[PDB]
């Protein structure tokens, strides 16, 4: 969810770069995918998917 | 150093390199567009001007005494003219006028021109205001970009280049018109003032553009065909009627007798038909007029220029019109010369001994830019509005009511329609006939690369005469070397019409400071001033199609003309042509041929004693190691194929060329191998596919508002280098990206010519492109005529879907615009809509909104929207080889055959397409790249293991194969091409080796 | 928020109301561009 | 200049997007098994001995 | 424009070696020794970093 972006770049770069960039993955393996999580129906943070930055 | 050797192949090499990248640094790329402009600015307006006196002889009445005609004859004269820079002539402080306010409010970017006029009609003939005229509006001419009158051309790099209105791309040798950008194309004339030898009716002719009254000497006409009659020269048509024979024509201008006449002509003697030829124009002479008797006896046979004409030409008829024939000559006993050369070339030319005109052989050919060709328009438009004023003076009769001379009859309105219609409807006047119109002329601007504008800004054209037998007109003719381009054409209605001008060429201006005084220092005794019969068989000397002098050995003259010219003491721009079997030396110093540089072989070499770190190319033109050299120069010069080992075997070369890869054209010389592939495949890569690639788009996207912008992500530049695209320096000219390329069957996917990529691949980023298209739309001023106001706003009731839209009409600058909306909300106060709607396939976030207006409050809306896209799954690409396909299959990962290193390529293609479309470039040039990017093994010690590594793909002289293979040797691989790979399925050795290397691939657009 | 329209080369914000002749004022150059309110905007990264 | 955002991380798998693929090099080969001979090897001469090397 | 993140064939992050890499060949390093000294030994990456052109730089200067 970009709020202000008034760079010479645009929003979809950004997003895009911003999608590979490499996150350290150990407690990976006991998430659980987010179509398949009862709670967090809210588009924010939870405490088994959905990491917020 | 008269070897030349001890300081070979490197620094030679290395001087030709820096040679050609201060040549661009100097001229550039838009260099003759720019002089054409600036010439026709400083020169050739005020030189269009000076044309008469304005007399007014205002024929109404004589019945009475106070309706005689006792008002006075006016008179009036133009003096100097005087041109603005751009300005927006808005009141309330004037403001500067840029050409991006020009793109952006649909006006047309252009300068007032103010004309000084004077006025003197005084009451003294009867049976003032030169002053207080000083600035009289006379038109708008159009201004072209970075010319003497833009305004963004005063400042260098870093004061204030920044403006507002700039890209570091363009260069700017375009127009803009009513919010259009227009650009000439450069038309092809034939070169008068020069002799033209037709053999049909054998008419040997000397024409003349300006001075409509000029003729041609005819031998193949008898009058009459009953038995048979021989051949006598009739001296044809030469006042557009009265022919003439020739005797007549020469005791007219005073030849004593015959025997001198004939030493004038000085034939060869022998050859029967030629002297029986002239004893019948002897015959035919005396049989119509009784000549040779008194100084009007033959002088009063021309007599059908008077009533036996149809179109007498002037007052006084007699010899005021002798200065009609031959203007450049002076007195008649040279023009009676002059006549006897005439006839001299055609009886050689009739016993085959000098051979016709090739129309098709460029050094016949003058090139108009757009200096001429506004010369002719502005002189239609001018005679119009003299016409047109002349007309207005003369209904102010005997009566003056509003007699302010100026600003009261001099209609700026005139010339400025007409200057606007022939840039925006492309009526074009045609260069001979002065009432019809022309097309092939000024054309749209490209903008989808920034090599399409490259390419629409260089360009020839061959009209259309008639096609029957239209002849060499549309194949390479070997007088194009080095000059225009012999591998790049489009095909279809107009192939080999439109010529694509090289790199190194050049297009000469005009030479002003007169040089016929200058040749006197070198031999050039004078034209004598009585026939006699003195002339010896001493050589010629021409200067634009006429003597002016003549000289002997001449082997030494024009060495002598060629090291004044070198030590720069003759101007750069004149060519300097011996014609050693007809005699004859030519001088020219004419305006539009086509002039490159060359190496010249000096005996000295300067470049060993003294080596500066700089070369500047005014610096190297005053050495002469470099030369400007026509296409009438260069055939009388051996030149060889480049200092590589050619200039080194022999010394009978006068002069070498830098490289020969500058052959080509702009964008033919840049690809790689070039000279490997089939000729069609060239045509197709160099015409068409560098003109569709998407790739870099501009470098201030906020203010170009037009239709379609399309751009990538991630461009890149080739592994490979060429000569062109090092000297120039432009990333710009490649637009795609470096993908692997493996050569195999697939599961039958890529088959009939179609191509398969990776998906892991295409996620990263690889060839993502956007694009940005504009819509628009306009209303009124604001209540004036000058209901059916259409005022932009909301109109709230719901007449389609507004979900977006704010009260002003418009959306907002991050909405998500869907498959069918209202984008422009252009909607009356009462009645129905008027607004612009999405059709079925437009969509996307809203980048900007524009909203800017014209003089008369029209007012102007803008809005852009934006999408990404990956390639999908019908998408089209091709490689730098005509090699085009179909994505047809997108494959994931984990199935593609892998090398020992883990490597996967990024499209697969089918190995049915290289046998028989006879591209081995392409193969070349992967196993070339995929030497250079490997990394290099046994490093230590003994070399840095980084310097033996070719990098160079130059066209016409390119590496070998055993140097490709050593280099696939020395990095590791195998020294076939191929590689190892295991499959991605069952996962065991696949028996037969890949072909694997990187290949810079490109991605069209009409995508589908 | 109103419309507050910005113009292209005095940078100044006009804040235009309904339908004049486009000009900016302070000067007399016809640009006026559009300003970007805060908003919210959802992207997926791919 | 400015830039302010908010992502959100969730968990996925390399065959939805390149993104999520943690590999960045996995590859194998075989090894191979040279039986080289030596009553042939000293028949021939010593320049085509460095030569074939 | 900037360099991209993830080498587009196998798939190693090189998004951060621009500057290194710039201010190797800065030194006196050719681009082979610059490539060997940050450690790329397969040519998928090599011939990313080798041919990126870098054009932010470009739009930097021009916006206001
Ligand atoms: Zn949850
Ligand atoms: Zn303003
Ligand atoms: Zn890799």
């Amino acid at each position: 969810e970009i709020e202000v972006n008034s760079s010479v770049l645009n929003d979809e770069f950004i997003a895009h770069r911003l999608g590979l960039i490499p996150l350290t993955s150990e407690r990976a393996m006991s998430m659980r995918f987010s179509r398949d999580c009862d709670a967090c129906d809210g588009d924010g943070q939870c405490e088994f998917c959905s990491v917020e930055f | 150093e008269v070897d030349l050797r001890d300081l070979g192949e490197p620094f030679l090499q290395s001087f030709c390199k820096k040679a050609a990248t201060s040549f661009f640094d100097e001229y550039g790329l838009v260099s003759h567009q720019l002089n054409s402009y600036n010439f026709f600015i400083e020169h050739g307006l005020q030189s269009v001007f000076e044309s008469s006196g304005e007399m007014l002889v205002e024929p109404s009445f004589d019945p009475t005494k106070n309706k005689d005609h006792e008002w006075r004859y006016a008179t009036v004269k133009f003096g100097e003219v005087s041109v603005d820079k751009p300005t927006l002539y808005s009141d309330d402080k004037e403001l500067v006028f840029l050409p991006w306010h020009a793109r952006l409010q649909n006006m047309t970017y252009s300068a007032r021109m103010k004309v000084n006029v004077d006025v003197e009609v005084f009451v003294k003939k009867v049976v003032i205001l030169s002053k207080k005229t000083q600035d009289i509006p006379i038109g708008r001419i159009p201004v072209m970009v970075k010319s003497v009158l833009c305004n963004t051309t005063e400042k260098g790099k870093n004061g204030e280049s920044y403006r507002k209105g700039e890209c570091a791309f363009d260069q700017g040798g375009y127009f803009v018109i009513k919010g259009a950008e227009k650009v000439f194309i450069a038309q092809e004339q034939i070169c008068t003032k020069r002799l033209w030898i037709s053999n049909s009716p054998w008419t040997v002719s000397y024409r003349s553009e300006t001075k409509r009254n000029r003729f041609i000497v005819r031998l193949s006409e008898n009058q009459k065909a009953e038995d048979f009659k021989r051949k006598e020269k009739v001296l044809t048509v030469y006042f557009l009627s009265t022919e003439i024979p020739v005797w007549v024509l020469f005791f007219a201008l005073g030849v004593a007798s015959d025997k001198e006449a004939v030493d004038l002509i000085a034939f060869d003697g022998g050859d029967a038909s030629i002297t029986n030829s002239v004893v019948a124009s002897i015959q035919e002479a005396d049989s119509v007029c009784e000549d040779f008797r008194h100084g009007r006896n033959a002088l009063a046979y021309v007599e059908q220029q008077i009533k036996g004409t149809k179109f007498p030409p002037g007052e006084s008829v007699d010899e005021c019109l002798s200065l009609y024939l031959f203007p450049g000559l002076k007195s008649l006993t040279q023009k009676a010369r002059f006549l006897g050369y005439m006839v001299k070339c055609l009886f050689s030319a009739y016993a085959g001994k000098r051979k016709c005109e090739n129309r098709d052989n460029f050094r016949n050919k003058r090139i108009e830019l757009a200096g001429e060709l506004l010369e002719r328009e502005l002189r239609v438009h001018l005679a119009h509005a003299r016409r047109t004023m002349t007309k207005a003076m003369q209904r102010h009769l005997t009566g003056d009511g509003d007699l302010k001379p100026i600003e009261h009859y001099l209609d700026a309105s005139i010339i400025t329609n007409g200057l606007s219609r022939a840039f925006s409807t492309g009526a074009w006047c045609h260069p001979f006939r002065k009432m019809e119109r022309v097309s092939g002329v000024v054309a749209n601007l490209g903008r989808a690369n920034p090599l399409q504008s490259l390419i629409d800004l260089r360009r020839t054209r061959q009209q259309v005469l008639y096609t029957g037998r239209v002849g060499d007109a549309r194949y390479p003719h070997p007088s194009h070397w080095g000059r225009l381009c012999f591998l790049s054409t489009p095909d279809g209605e107009n192939c080999g019409l439109v010529k694509n001008l090289s790199l190194l060429g050049l297009v000469s201006t005009q030479i002003m400071e007169p040089v016929v005084e200058e040749l006197f220092d070198s031999g050039m005794e004078e034209l004598m001033d009585d026939t006699s019969t003195p002339l010896s068989g001493k050589h010629k000397v021409l200067l634009n199609g006429d003597w002016v002098g003549v000289c002997s050995d001449s082997d030494y003259f024009v060495a002598d003309l060629k090291s004044r010219r070198r030590q720069s003491e003759l101007p750069r721009q004149m060519e300097i042509k011996l014609d050693k079997d007809d005699k004859e030396v030519r001088i020219f110093t004419d305006a539009g041929r086509l002039l490159r540089p060359l190496l010249v072989v000096e005996n000295l070499h300067k470049l060993k004693q003294s080596k500066p770190s700089k070369y500047t190319f005014e610096h190297l033109l005053d050495q002469g190691i470099l030369e400007l050299i026509g296409i009438e120069e260069e055939e009388d010069c051996t030149t060889a194929w480049g200092t590589k080992q050619l200039l080194k075997q022999q010394k009978s070369y006068t002069h070498c060329e830098l490289d020969l890869s500058f052959l080509l054209g702009v964008s033919c010389a840049i690809v790689p191998f070039a000279n490997h592939d089939h000729g069609r495949r060239v045509l197709y890569q160099s015409q068409k596919h560098c003109q569709q690639a998407i790739g870099f788009c501009s470098t201030n996207p906020n203010i170009r508002c037009d239709t379609l912008s399309q751009q990538l992500f991630y461009p890149q530049r080739p592994l490979f280098k060429t000569m062109a695209s090092e000297c120039l320096q432009k990333d710009v000219l490649f637009n795609g990206q470096n993908a692997i390329v493996a050569v195999n069957v697939h599961l039958g996917f890529n088959q009939e010519d179609s191509i398969v990529m990776n998906k892991a691949s295409l996620e990263r980023g690889m060839f993502r492109s956007e694009q940005i298209r504009s819509y628009k739309a306009d209303v009124d001023s604001k209540d004036s005529e000058k209901d059916e106001v259409v005022q932009f706003g909301k109109t709230h009731s719901k007449i389609g879907r507004v979900d977006s839209l704010d009260d002003d009409g418009f959306p907002f600058v991050g909405a998500n615009m869907h498959s069918g909306d209202i984008v422009i909300g252009r909607c009356t106060e009462s009645g129905t809509d008027h607004s612009v709607k999405l059709k079925h396939t437009e969509r996307g976030i809203v980048q900007k909104v524009v909203l800017s207006s014209n003089d008369d409050g029209k007012n102007y809306a803008t809005v852009s929207l934006r999408q990404v896209r990956s390639p999908c799954l019908g998408d089209k690409f091709s490689s730098m080889h005509g090699q085009k396909g179909v994505l047809g299959y997108i494959e994931e990962q984990e199935n593609f055959a892998f090398t020992n290193q883990g490597i996967v390529p990024d499209i697969v293609i089918n190995p049915h397409a290289f046998p028989s479309r006879q591209t081995p470039g392409q193969l070349l040039e992967a196993a070339l790249s995929k030497g250079i990017a490997c990394p290099m093994q046994k490093k230590k010690g003994k070399s840095d293991a980084y310097s033996k590594v070719t990098r160079h793909a130059t066209p016409f002289s390119t590496p070998s194969v055993d140097d490709i293979t050593d280099q696939l040797h020395r990095a590791g691989f195998s020294r076939s091409g191929n590689e190892r790979v295991y499959n991605g399925r069952t996962g065991e050795m696949m028996r037969s080796l890949i072909f694997m290397g990187p290949n810079f691939y490109q991605r069209l657009i009409h995508m589908s | 928020e109103p419309v507050t329209y910005v113009c292209g080369d005095c940078g100044q914000e006009n804040t235009l109301k309904s339908g004049d002749v486009i000009q900016c004022r302070e000067c007399g150059y016809r640009i006026l561009y559009k300003k970007r309110t805060r908003r919210v905007v959802q992207y997926e990264a791919r | 200049q400015e830039l302010k955002l908010r992502a959100i991380a969730r968990k996925g798998i390399g065959k939805d997007h390149a993104k999520w693929s943690p590999a960045a090099t996995v590859t194998f080969m075989y090894e191979p098994d040279i039986i080289i001979n030596e009553d042939m090897m000293d028949t021939l001469t010593d320049d085509e001995k460095i030569d074939l090397i | 424009m900037i360099i991209p993140v993830r080498c587009f064939t196998c798939g190693k992050v090189i998004g951060n070696k621009w500057d290194t890499y710039l201010d190797l060949l800065q030194a006196d390093y050719t681009e082979g020794d610059a490539l060997d000294a940050i450690g790329l030994v397969r040519y998928c990456c090599r011939r990313m970093l080798m041919t990126h052109v870098d054009l932010i730089e470009k739009l930097l200067n021009y916006n206001t």
